[PDB]
């Protein structure tokens, strides 16, 4: 009786790693499959692996996109830098070596502009912390699916290289975007905006 | 134009301050170091090895 | 330790290159009540006979060990705090003089002083690490001691194994109740899940005949995070024989090839120092993406710094044109009043 | 299904209103990318290219 | 009259209703409770002792959402590796800030200590330790997990280190000031608040003197059972419905108050009226020569940090204030 | 104060350094031992009193061959502790005994 007892715990020792694989590309297709879409549904916030914790992988990124960088922005200016002595100099710059009839337009123009140049920072800063939140993922990922993965600890670390050099090379791509997104603002400004009247 | 924009001027004109060069030289150098750092971070897949 | 010094120093110019602070060793501390074999399991450890040992009453006060490690600027010597710079290439002089300074305060008489002893230890051949020997756990008030002597003590192994970054030694006696062991009792006040707590079963040759540890070894009786590994060594005897450490591994691997042959060669010295190096070398791990983490960003920082030039100009003639056309640009809109420069 | 239909016309009231959102950014956002991008780009460039 | 219109103003002006009060209370608590475990969760590797609610909520009478609920975070520094030193006794001299001097590292070597990641030189940074404090309050703390256990919406500043009670469900709105500091001494008073100096060294920190200043009032006060604190909460109010005086904050009335209360005067509630007089001459004064000293620290001007011209009209408006006493309630 | 100094000698050396570092026109060297805490350092403690920004004065570390050893200025002379305008240098210099050998 005991023998047979003990072999049952030594096959359930032997179902801690299953096999030793011996098919290789299947196998390795397979781990990086599950990965792969594990990794994507933790973006979703549709994986299987719903361990309640620290909020990660998707709404975190809308808590970034909302409590984080919302609010930032509402935080920024809409008078800061205005001393109306300042601009009162700004505008006399503005008219420059002629007479005036009236101030220029440059005037609020160019102190916009300033304002907005400001909203640039803190959208880099939101990207940044994307970005981080994106390599947070892999440590969620790593919670499951990583003990078959420890049959392979190599090509589980290689992996995880992989997904960063990814998340690096779309990084300053989307930066770009911002930079231009800001520059955008800066490039034109439509006073015949149908919310900007006075 | 008329006056700096010569193809000689192109290599007087436009010479580089070499503290500025040095500057930036050290900044791609200590970048060379983490460059090195792979090798850091080979020894950390070393690391592994035991 | 062995092939870990070359990787350990590899793993310190990992940091001298980036600037950063190199990872310390958990501090080794050895506990358990009184000639369990405490000191011996730290002497297995070292291969000199630096430590004081014996029957009854021994360590009176704890020894602060600093091993030191010596780069290529005596080969290997000791030093103790309280001789400032003297010296000792003689470890004899050290052990003798770990029992001088103990005499000197704890006194020869049982009495065991709160106040440790300081001593490093150089050679090129070790790496730095700090480690603790500690006086045995009690529970009589015995010579010199005090009544709450086993509460001191108690306190003085607190004073060591409350810290997290630390190595706990539980060492106690195989003809010994394991599951009663003081020492694993006193670790689990700061390590009650025996996180950073190793069992450690000595004087196996000493075990009451007709009994066993298999239950104690294998976490049937005491679940042990660390594991729990035995021991054999050198009683009275056979360190007054000068027993060597062949003869010991002889002895030890013959008696556990014979008492279990399948804990042997988890028991076996060598298989606890191999897992002691791979502890440390998971301590090592442990930090390894910290120390990627700093190449990350002292990598973003030196780009940053590179964007402060922005490029080294190979087109010239375009690149002149165009520093020409925007400072006439700024030039004339500063004549009106429109420049961007306000 | 008639209160599926009442929904769909929620949904539609929906897409609507979201549509004329989106739409209404477009509206500056254009214009300003070809200012950007085109207009004030070879405002400033055409001198260096001639 | 200005004593029975100061005794209907604590009534109406003073008094911040005691359920709201109960109830900042008891979230007081909740959110140091999850903070503590967040923080047991997030910084194993630190000694944070258990966090400490504190501030006017419970220092006085009825404050309720007055003010800031004060949060102590406790910065267990390992005794004998760490030193306190004046900032006036290093190369950025600002007597007013303090250092914290790593030592000992002849025994314990930086690495060996968790607060060694916060250490610059060799002193302790509490720049660092707050961008990684604030950043686990902005960002790590699962504040939805937080609104949805107590049944409300709490979150982040947007300055300092301070949250925000958006609404608790039962018509509740307040701020936190949430003061990560070194417990400091045995008193349960003084604490080295990591200070965010933005010149000179931002490592430096903050004597936290108010908890003397708050005892000293209440020792004042229980020495002849008087109501010099009393006093201070009707400046409070005054204040607050005051915008002439919204550059005189909570610190700026408890210099005065402490000034005050070191008198023997009729300290009875039958001459706030005549008291409250006096705290607005004794506060003219100090804005009429655009300086008010600390009590606790004489060299710290209260008034530094305010324009000349408005602190000379603070003091005319307060003067109008004597000429009408309960025109100012 | 010590054998023939003043109680207040303290303050007179401050005021002889300041009759000098006062002067605009000057190069401040804050001369600092490497073995002493240069956070404290009296020198540029001084300096910032006639040069509170340090744009005419240049931090000066000696004597880091008897540096603490286990300790380093790498934060200060990066400016991470200390920021000064002229930069931090740090000097090795000869002892009593390489002066009299
Ligand atoms: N037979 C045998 N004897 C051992 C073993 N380990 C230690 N001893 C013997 O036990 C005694 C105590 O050894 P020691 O290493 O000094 O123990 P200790 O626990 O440090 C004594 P203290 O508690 O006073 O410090 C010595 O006489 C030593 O020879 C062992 O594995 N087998
Ligand atoms: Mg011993």
């Amino acid at each position: 009786t005991r023998i047979n007892v003990l072999a049952a715990q030594y096959q359930s020792l032997l179902n801690s790693y299953g096999e030793p694989v011996d098919d290789k590309s299947a196998t390795l297709l397979q781990l990086i499959t599950k990965f792969a879409t594990e990794y994507c549904n933790t973006i979703e916030g549709t994986a299987k692996y719903i361990e309640t914790s620290e909020l990660c992988g998707g709404a975190r990124i809308c808590y970034i996109f909302h409590e984080t960088f919302g609010r930032t922005l509402e935080s920024v200016d809409p008078l800061g830098g205005l001393n109306t002595i300042d601009i009162l100099t700004a505008i006399r710059n503005a008219t420059g070596p002629r007479p005036a009839l009236f101030v220029p337009e440059v005037s609020f123009e160019l102190l916009v502009k300033r304002q907005i140049k400001r909203l640039e920072e803190p959208s880099l800063r939101c990207v940044e912390l994307v970005h981080e939140e994106m390599q947070r993922i892999i440590q969620h990922c790593s919670n499951y699916s990583t003990q078959e993965l420890l049959r392979f600890p190599k090509l589980h670390d290689a992996i995880v290289e992989v997904v960063t050099c990814l998340l690096r090379k779309r990084l300053p791509v989307t930066n770009e975007m911002v930079h231009n997104l800001v520059a955008i603002e800066l490039a034109y400004i439509n006073t015949k905006h149908p919310d900007f009247a006075d | 134009v008329g006056q700096l924009y010569k193809s000689s001027l192109l290599d007087d004109l436009l010479t580089e301050s070499e503290d500025m060069a040095q500057r930036r030289k050290e900044a791609a150098d200590m970048l060379k170091a983490l460059q090195g750092a792979s090798q850091i971070i080979a020894e950390i897949r070393e690391t592994h090895l035991w | 330790m062995e092939a870990l010094i070359p990787v350990i120093n590899k793993l310190q110019d990992v940091f001298n290159t980036v600037g950063a602070d190199i990872i310390q060793l958990p501090q080794i501390v050895v506990v358990g009540t009184q000639s369990s074999g405490k000191s011996s399991v730290l002497e297995s450890l070292v291969g000199r006979d630096l430590l004081p040992r014996g029957t009854g009453i021994v360590t009176r006060r704890p020894l602060i060990l600093q091993l030191v490690h010596v780069s290529q600027e005596a080969e290997e010597w000791g030093k103790f705090l309280h001789t400032k710079n003297k010296l000792y290439t003689d470890f004899d002089e050290i052990r003798q003089e770990i029992e001088n300074e103990t005499e000197r305060i704890s006194g020869n008489n049982k009495g065991v002083s709160p106040e440790p002893i300081h001593l490093k230890i150089f050679s090129p051949n070790v790496v730095n690490l700090t480690l603790v020997d500690l006086p045995g756990m009690t529970k009589v008030p015995v010579g010199d001691q005090p009544k709450d002597i086993e509460l001191q003590i108690r306190e003085l192994i607190l004073r060591f194994i409350s810290n997290p970054n630390s190595i706990i030694l539980a060492v106690t006696a195989a003809n010994t109740d394991m599951a009663t062991s003081e020492a694993l009792k006193i670790s689990r006040e700061v390590d009650p899940d025996g996180r950073r707590t190793l069992a450690v079963i000595t004087k196996l040759d000493l075990m009451d005949a007709g009994t066993d540890a298999m239950d104690v070894l294998m976490g049937r009786v005491i679940p042990v995070k660390l594991g729990i590994i035995g021991v054999v060594n050198r009683s009275q005897l056979d360190i007054n024989n000068k027993k060597s450490v062949t003869d010991s591994i002889r002895d030890e691997y013959a008696f556990l090839q014979k008492k279990y042959p399948s804990l042997a060669n988890r028991n076996g010295t060598k298989y606890l120092a191999r897992t002691l190096n791979r502890l440390l070398m998971h301590h090592i791990r442990d930090c390894l993406p910290e120390l990627k983490t700093r190449i990350n960003v002292l990598a973003a920082q030196y780009q940053s710094l590179l964007n402060s030039y922005g490029e080294p100009v190979d087109d010239k003639s375009a690149t002149l044109l165009q520093l020409i056309t925007k400072f006439a640009t700024e030039y004339c809109n500063t004549i009106e009043g429109t420049a961007k420069y306000i | 299904s008639a209160r599926e239909q009442r929904d769909c016309e929620v949904i539609e009231r929906l897409i609507k209103s979201y549509f004329l959102i989106v739409r209404k950014n477009i509206q500056d956002s254009v214009p300003k990318a070809v200012m950007h991008f085109l207009v004030n780009h070879v405002k400033d460039t055409l001198q260096s290219e001639l | 009259t200005l004593q029975e219109r100061l005794l209907a103003f604590e009534r109406d002006r003073v008094t911040i209703p005691a359920a709201q009060v109960a109830l900042a209370k008891q979230l007081a608590g909740d959110i140091a409770l999850e903070l503590q475990a967040y923080f047991r969760s997030k910084f194993p590797e630190l000694p944070f002792g258990a966090f400490v609610p504190g501030g006017p909520l419970y220092d006085g009478l009825q404050a309720g959402a007055a003010d800031h609920v004060r949060l102590l975070v406790p910065l267990v520094l390992e005794p004998g590796l760490w030193s306190l030193v004046p900032g006036v006794d290093t190369v950025a001299r600002d007597p007013r800030c303090w250092a914290v001097r790593r030592t000992q590292l002849e025994f314990c070597p930086r690495g060996s200590s968790p607060w060694d990641r916060f250490l610059v030189g060799g002193y302790l940074s509490s720049r660092v330790l707050l961008e990684l404090l604030r950043k686990a309050l902005a960002a790590s703390v699962n504040w939805p997990a937080i609104g949805s256990l107590l049944g409300c919406l709490i979150r982040p500043s947007m300055a300092s280190e301070e949250l925000l009670l958006e609404v608790q469900h039962e018509r509740l709105e307040l701020t936190v000031a949430v003061l990560v500091a070194v417990p400091g001494v045995d008193a349960d008073d003084r604490l080295l608040l990591a200070w965010p100096l933005e010149g000179l060294a931002g490592n430096l920190w903050l004597q936290d003197l108010y908890p003397v200043e708050a005892a000293r009032l209440r020792a004042l006060d229980d020495h002849d059972a008087g109501t010099r604190r009393r006093l201070l909460l009707l400046l409070c109010a005054v204040c607050r419905g005051c915008s002439a005086l919204g550059q005189l904050g909570r610190g700026h009335l408890t210099q005065v108050v402490l000034r005050l209360g070191e008198d023997n005067v009729d300290w009875t509630e039958e001459a706030l009226g005549e008291r409250f007089l006096q705290a607005l001459e004794l506060l003219i004064g100090s804005l009429e020569q655009a300086s008010l000293p600390c009590h606790f620290n004489p060299s710290v001007n209260l008034f530094s940090s305010l324009r000349e011209e408005e602190i000379d009209d603070i003091g005319y408006a307060l003067y109008s204030g004597l000429q009408e006493p309960e025109g100012l309630l």
